[PDB]
């Protein structure tokens, strides 16, 4: 068992500039028989299969560009990126194959920073099917922001209401680096129908001022 | 309850001559022969007392000589009469109806169009699996005729086609051969092959299923002069996978009549008609053999075949033997036997064969000889079970009861006579008397009568002298065993040149296995090997001798080709038993310093427990890692075969021997690799190949390799 | 190219048994080592188990030591998993790996798609489908809601348009069932003239849902 | 670590019978079995290594057998030079322990021991301390037990025993008892006696004397 | 033909110091493992400790850890046994064993050449001269002479200088708790021979140059 940690955790790269991952380990990793380091570097992509980047310290597969450069000695190891781009993002993992039972490293996230993006906000109300199912739900949609930090509440008829909602927000976007969320509100009929107005408020960082949209029960 | 019975049979009919447009069921003058002959068949079989049962006819196909129509008929019936509609009386009813209206002069509608044989009708019963059999293939189909002396090749089949047929007709008075030929290296095609017109399940001769490496001829005889061929399942796409020839073949009695000479050699054999080809069906065998004298015994000695006890009413597959009223059945297994036969009254003996179903085997070849009834085996041990010469008192168990070893006076040991002293074999005739008074080095030189670890040379003469085999100073009157001693001469990580014999075997670059140069062309390894689905093939290996270093090309090396390949014919892959192969090299090798063959140990050759040994192979230096860039030498230290059977519980057999390595730690050992051992005179000898072992990191468990001792007759009969 | 096809995965009873087979192509089977990869819903890779070139070294991981069997044919071209004694740690999602050397310890060269296992008490349920549209530029979507386990897969038009679909990860509600929300954004002048649909697909209900959005 | 065993502690065969002696380990060890032939007053000989394997020069008498935990030494005919002490050791791993040991005796008739008592003399009454010895003679076989009597009472701990070997004309065994004990020990006990318990006679033979008349 | 001689024993204080010498002859030394055994008197055999083919290890017992010490010198073919801090309990008979093969490692280990043994005696007490008494009783009787409290071994006894040999039986020396040996002699003779013929015992005691002719008599 060689325990294998990497650092940073998290790392924010805007495009033009190199990044650093360190993996360390908790022996030496040089079979004496053949001195080949037995380090393997993968990038697991988002909501896709994981990659081979580097195997043996030094060697790149059959695709992956000039931008990563693998080195280091004994137990501490270096992947370098020399110029990030948008699509170097997902999680990337230092595995050792030097004993039995292989073990994989622990992760470490690539985040892309850009500029600040306004998001679009969006009310969804429920539809007519899920009346008679006894429990209506109501969705407030926000997508294409940056940063990743925005709060959205929820406001019905002047009231806050809290432990009754769910959200929901997707991963990194590989073509302009921006996000998605979602946040749903489910209310029973002896909830629902006692109700006239509800409205979605959402605080970002990219509006100066509280945006806010809000609908009638039963103005279509 | 209504219940459908199915016949299919044949009519001759004189007044019409088959065509060449008949051959083809497109043809539309083969629809209409098809058709006149539906109606005739109709016709006749509502005119007998069948016709209340009739259900449907169907003409099959045409055949040459008089119009022969073969067809098949269904007749619902009720269930308590099916007993009674034999096949036998349907075609008296039958033939009764077809006579009965040639004196009468009224004429039958079919009559005026048809003249039909009584004598050519033949019947034969069949079921609605056979039905759909046949009419499923209804398409690839194709008729022919075989003649006197002309063999026949076939036409080729149609790849779209998923099932076809061949129809074989010959003379009535001859027999069918067919032969089967594997051009493909592996196929998953399915044959079959049946002694009558259509696929009947009761009249199959043979069916062929797979596709081997093994054999490649496959030779099927006909007890009838028709046959039908069936081919079905070409599920990956390809042409050509098999070739048929066909030919007519005559017929001849294999009984004979001998009196056998005074010898104890193998005087001759016997074999099923047309060996080794699958008997015929209906083939009878008599041999009568008259021995000299009633002192003598008469062995017979099989291949891969063997008898056994039954009870009467069982019908067995195999064969059926009678020797002298005993009626015995055979059984083919992996291993050898041999019948021995004792006279007391008559020195006359009766061997019969009898096929006894209809399905066939391959053929059977016995070596007859004679053996003096007193002590059978001179100077050996008979195993009862089996009835074979196994040596005894020599620390290996050899017969399933072990009763070689037992209650013997010195085991693996030399005795001295003047008080009964056992002393080791290393110290007889070795120049220095360790007998009290001097009987260890007595009759050193002269002829003595053989036993155990005695070396026979070449005249069929013995020697005291334990391993005298290439040891620098005659030892026998022949000379036999100083002859052909250029092997086991010497020129951790391994030097280059500290074992000339060792071989790589190499397929697309990587090293599989390791071996041994025995001769100038063969090279000697382990069968499992090659039990792998792609390996099997002879093109792919290439093998390399002369090297140390796998990494990087040395001047010494030399890559020869595998011309052939050859396992053991008993190898068993569940058992590892047998396990031992052999490849013939491209061309010779060239004897230099890099390379010198290793010395094959004689039959009587004493490996001693407690010797130590080494194991040259090529191997993963850690677990799950790849084989180490340098030849590495370990070595191990025999163990006697009680211990390791009393370890490893009725899986250790005569042909394996067993070694133990440096206590606590290794167990890389490579596959085929050589257990080369030191002799006295300096020359190394090899005493096993790698072939199994279990506990990598157990620990007190041992390494078992193939006892080369125990195969060295096959070896000695391949190589020369 | 190189391809592997796993099968298998699905709902298991917490203390039952399952067995998952790859299907590998494109490659000379018996040449490469074989491993089996299992990530967690929210933790990194692990490792389960490899075999060799022709089962020569069978390695298994710690965890799973005991529990699980590998194994392969090469006849049919195939690798196999025995795994039994489940726990509901053993819930994730597989990968057939194919190494780049004949040996457990090389490099891993070609991954496969996965396939889910997942253990639970609860048994199978069905996904509840909602259409929702809004009441430059607009967005419209459809809703799956109650459906146990996973995975559902959302297309539109049965994967005619990919641009500007937004598929959100399923959150485990409070009772113990799971629901997302396909949305697609389009400009506001084709809403009334050509008609959304969407069609959702779960294998372990055996169910696909085609649903029409409008207001 | 392991304790090897072995069985019977003794014997009594005669030229011409068949001999059974037996060995058993605590836990098996892989059969690396060993026996030797220590005779009475030489060094210890190598007869049978591996348990089955048999030492060059060693007459074709002894067979080893056995697996497991039990082991089995046989002599097939015995022999005027083959009546020694044969022990059994383990070869492998490394407290190499040996057995007990197994006595093999001559067999003759039952004899029955002659008993005699001897009182202390004057010479050693004057010293400060008493010994009183009881002799058996001429008895077979081995197994014979003594006590001591005084007072009707049994003694433990102050008496030592001896034996000779066996006899080269009639193997026969002698016994010597000697009872030590201190002049105030010896003057205030009356009756002094040698039982003797064997199986040559039909009752046990007693033998007691006083001082103070002889 | 191979021979082990042995030298080095002797009487030794309950606490000195003492070392034993083993050479061989016959075969090379440099290529068997070795060991000492022990054998107390009476008592079965007991391996002591062992050491391999050239000084690459020394095992050793328990009851003998940390007081014993092996060793080996090829370059003369001697083994070497050196003891230390010795008490009551190792007083035995040593023998040097050769082992089968090179070292321990393997399977095949067992001892096959012994040597002929060197007494080791450790005692507390001094040398002191046999103390001889009578021994008489008070058909055929039995007459004998007792011999006690004697340090060290061994002393002979004889009846008439010889001229009395029937019926003579000389029991071995039992070790009492005081650290000095006893022994008795005791010959058969007739009964009507008592009042008519006179027997004499001899008993003599080299390393205490003492002989003593006792008179044996009712
Ligand atoms: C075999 O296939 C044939 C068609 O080629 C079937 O033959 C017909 O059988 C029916 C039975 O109801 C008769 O009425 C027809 O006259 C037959 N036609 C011919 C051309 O012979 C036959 O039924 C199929 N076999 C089975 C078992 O169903
Ligand atoms: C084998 O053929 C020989 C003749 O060729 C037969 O042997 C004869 O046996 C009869 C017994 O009635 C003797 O009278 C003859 O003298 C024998 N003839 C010869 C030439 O030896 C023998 O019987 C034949 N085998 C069988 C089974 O009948
Ligand atoms: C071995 O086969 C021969 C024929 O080759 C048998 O001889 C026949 O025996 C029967 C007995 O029922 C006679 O009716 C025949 O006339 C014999 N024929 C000949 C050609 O001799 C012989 O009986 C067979 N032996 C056994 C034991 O079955
Ligand atoms: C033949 O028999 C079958 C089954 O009994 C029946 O269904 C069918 O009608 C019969 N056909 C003719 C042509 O009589
Ligand atoms: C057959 O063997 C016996 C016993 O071995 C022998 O006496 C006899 O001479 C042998 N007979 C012949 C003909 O060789
Ligand atoms: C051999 O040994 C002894 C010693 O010389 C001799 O007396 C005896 O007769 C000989 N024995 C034989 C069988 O020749
Ligand atoms: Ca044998
Ligand atoms: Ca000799
Ligand atoms: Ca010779």
């Amino acid at each position: 068992d060689i325990v294998m940690t990497q650092s940073p955790l998290s790392l924010p790269v805007t495009p033009g500039e190199p990044a650093s991952i360190s993996c360390r380990s908790s022996q030496s990793l040089l079979d004496s028989d053949d001195g080949n380091t037995y380090l393997d570097w993968y990038l697991r992509k988002p909501g896709q299969s994981p990659q081979l980047l580097i195997y043996t310290l030094s060697y790149r597969a059959s695709g992956v560009p000039d931008r990563f450069s693998g080195s280091g000695s004994g137990t501490d190891f270096t992947l370098k990126i020399s110029r990030v781009e948008a699509d170097d993002v997902g999680v990337y993992y230092c595995m050792q194959r030097i004993e039995f039972p292989l073990t994989f490293g622990g992760g470490t996230k690539v985040e892309i920073k850009r500029t600040v993006a306004a998001p679009s906000v969006f009310i969804f109300p429920p539809s007519d099917e899920q009346l008679k199912s006894g429990t209506a739900s109501v969705v407030c949609l926000l997508n294409n922001f940056y940063p990743r930090e925005a709060k959205v509440q929820w406001k019905v008829d002047n009231a806050l209401q809290s432990g009754n909602s769910q959200e929901s927000v997707t991963e990194q976007d590989s073509k302009d680096s921006t996000y998605s969320l979602s946040s749903t509100l489910t209310l029973s009929k002896a909830d629902y129908e006692k109700h006239k107005v509800y409205a979605c408020e959402v605080t970002h960082q990219g509006l100066s001022s509280p945006v806010t949209k809000s609908f009638n029960r039963g103005e279509c | 309850v209504m219940v459908s019975q199915v016949y299919s049979g044949s009519l001759r009919v004189l007044n019409r001559h088959f065509s060449q447009d008949l051959t083809r069921r497109e043809s539309s003058a083969f629809r209409s022969e098809t058709a006149k002959a539906q109606k005739m068949l109709k016709e006749l079989i509502t005119s007998t007392r069948l016709g209340t049962y009739y259900n449907s006819s169907s003409v099959y196909s045409f055949g040459e000589g008089p119009l022969t129509c073969f067809f098949w008929f269904i007749l619902q019936i009720p269930e308590h009469r099916r007993l009674m509609l034999s096949p036998e009386v349907v075609q008296a009813l039958l033939v009764e109806e077809l006579l009965s209206t040639v004196n009468s002069s009224a004429a039958v509608p079919y009559r005026a169009e048809y003249e039909v044989d009584p004598e050519g009708l033949v019947i034969l019963e069949a079921s609605v699996k056979d039905i759909a059999a046949l009419n499923s293939t209804l398409g690839c189909y194709r008729y022919s005729y075989v003649g006197q002396g002309q063999v026949l090749r076939l036409k080729g089949p149609d790849h779209l086609a998923s099932s076809c047929l061949w129809h074989l007709q010959g003379p009535k008075d001859l027999m069918l051969k067919l032969r089967l030929e594997w051009t493909l290296a592996e196929c998953r095609d399915r044959l079959a092959m049946y002694d009558v017109a259509g696929p009947l399940e009761k009249r199959l001769i043979t069916s062929v299923y797979g596709c081997s490496r093994q054999e490649p001829v496959v030779e099927v005889l006909a007890s009838g002069a028709i046959m039908a061929v069936v081919w079905k399942k070409g599920l990956h796409s390809y042409y050509d996978p098999f070739v048929l020839s066909v030919q007519p073949v005559v017929f001849q009695a294999c009984e004979v009549n001998l009196t056998l000479d005074n010898r104890l050699d193998s005087q001759g054999v016997l074999s099923t008609p047309y060996f080794p080809s699958y008997y015929s069906p209906q083939t009878h065998c008599s041999w009568h053999l008259t021995v000299p004298s009633l002192d003598y015994g008469l062995a017979l000695w099989f291949d891969a075949y063997a008898l056994r006890r039954q009870k009467y009413d069982l019908p067995c597959t195999q064969g059926q033997w009678t020797i002298q009223n005993r009626r015995l059945c055979g059984l083919r297994i992996l291993q050898p036997y041999a019948e021995r036969i004792p006279v007391v009254a008559t020195a006359g003996i009766t061997i019969n064969f009898t096929s006894q179903i209809s399905l066939t085997g391959p053929g059977v070849r016995v070596h007859y000889g004679l053996y003096n009834q007193s002590d059978p085996c001179p100077g050996e041990f008979l195993c009862s079970v089996n009835g074979l010469c196994v040596p005894a008192c020599d620390g290996v168990k050899d017969c399933p009861n072990g009763l070689d070893e037992r209650n013997c006076v010195c085991r693996a040991t030399f005795q001295c006579k003047e008080d009964s002293t056992c002393i080791s074999l290393p110290k007889v005739c070795d120049g220095q008397p360790d007998c009290l008074n001097g009987s260890d080095e007595e009759q050193c030189q002269e002829g003595v009568p053989c036993g155990t670890f005695t070396f026979q040379c070449e005249d069929r003469s013995c020697v005291k002298k334990p391993n005298p085999q290439c040891d620098g100073r005659p030892d026998c009157r022949d000379g036999s065993d100083e002859e052909h001693c250029d092997c086991g001469l010497q020129g951790a990580v391994s030097s280059e040149g500290e074992w000339p014999w060792q071989a790589s075997l190499q397929v697309r670059g990587r090293h599989i296995c390791g071996g041994a140069l025995i001769a100038d062309r063969w090279v000697i390894t382990a069968a499992h090997c090659f039990q792998e689905d792609s390996m099997a093939s002879t093109v792919l290996w290439t093998v390399f001798l002369g090297k140390v270093w796998q990494n990087s090309r040395w001047p010494g090396e030399v890559s020869f080709k595998v011309s052939r390949l050859l396992l053991h014919p008993y190898h068993e892959e569940d058992s590892h038993d047998y396990d031992v192969a052999l490849l013939q090299l491209d061309h010779p090798v060239v004897r230099s310093a890099a390379v010198r063959p290793v010395c094959l140990p004689a039959r009587s050759h004493f490996f001693e427990p407690g010797l130590h040994c080494w194991i040259t192979g090529w191997g993963a230096l850690r677990e799950g890692g790849p084989i180490s860039n340098a030849l590495q030498k370990v070595d191990v230290q025999l163990i006697p075969q009680d211990l390791c059977s009393e370890v490893y519980r009725y899986q250790v057999t005569p042909r394996m021997l067993c070694a133990g390595y440096r206590k606590g730690k290794a167990c890389q050992g490579d596959a085929g690799g050589p257990l080369v051992c030191k002799a006295l005179s300096g020359r190394w000898f090899l005493a096993g190949l790698v072939s199994w072992g279990l506990g990598c990191g157990r620990p007190n468990y041992f390494g078992v390799y193939t006892r080369i001792t125990g195969v060295i007759s096959w070896i000695q009969q391949v190589v020369t | 190219e190189v391809q592997l096809v796993e099968s298998g995965g699905g709902l298991v009873k917490p203390g039952g048994s399952l067995r998952i087979s790859c299907a590998a192509s494109g490659f000379i089977f018996v040449d490469y080592a074989m491993h089996w990869v299992r990530q967690a819903p929210g933790k990194g890779l692990e490792w389960v188990s490899g075999i060799s070139w022709n089962s020569g070294s069978i390695g298994y991981a710690d965890s799973v030591k005991g529990r699980f069997t590998i194994s392969r044919d090469n006849a049919k071209k195939s690798l196999y998993l025995q795994m039994s004694g489940l726990r509901p740690e053993d819930t994730a999602l597989y990968y057939c790996v194919k190494s780049g050397f004949y040996y457990v310890r090389s490099y891993f060269d070609n991954w496969g798609q996965g396939t889910l296992v997942t253990v639970s008490s609860a048994s199978t349920k069905g996904p509840s489908v909602f259409p929702l549209a809004p009441c430059s530029t607009a967005a419209l979507g459809c809703l799956v809601k109650d459906y146990f386990p996973e995975p559902v897969t959302v297309s539109w038009n049965s994967g005619a348009l990919t641009s500007g679909v937004h598929t959100f990860p399923a959150v485990l509600q409070s009772s113990g069932l799971y629901s997302l929300s396909s949305v697609v954004t389009v400009p506001s002048s084709s809403l009334g003239t050509k008609t959304y649909t969407c069609n959702v697909d779960h294998k372990p209900s055996n169910t696909k849902v085609d649903k029409r959005v409008e207001s």
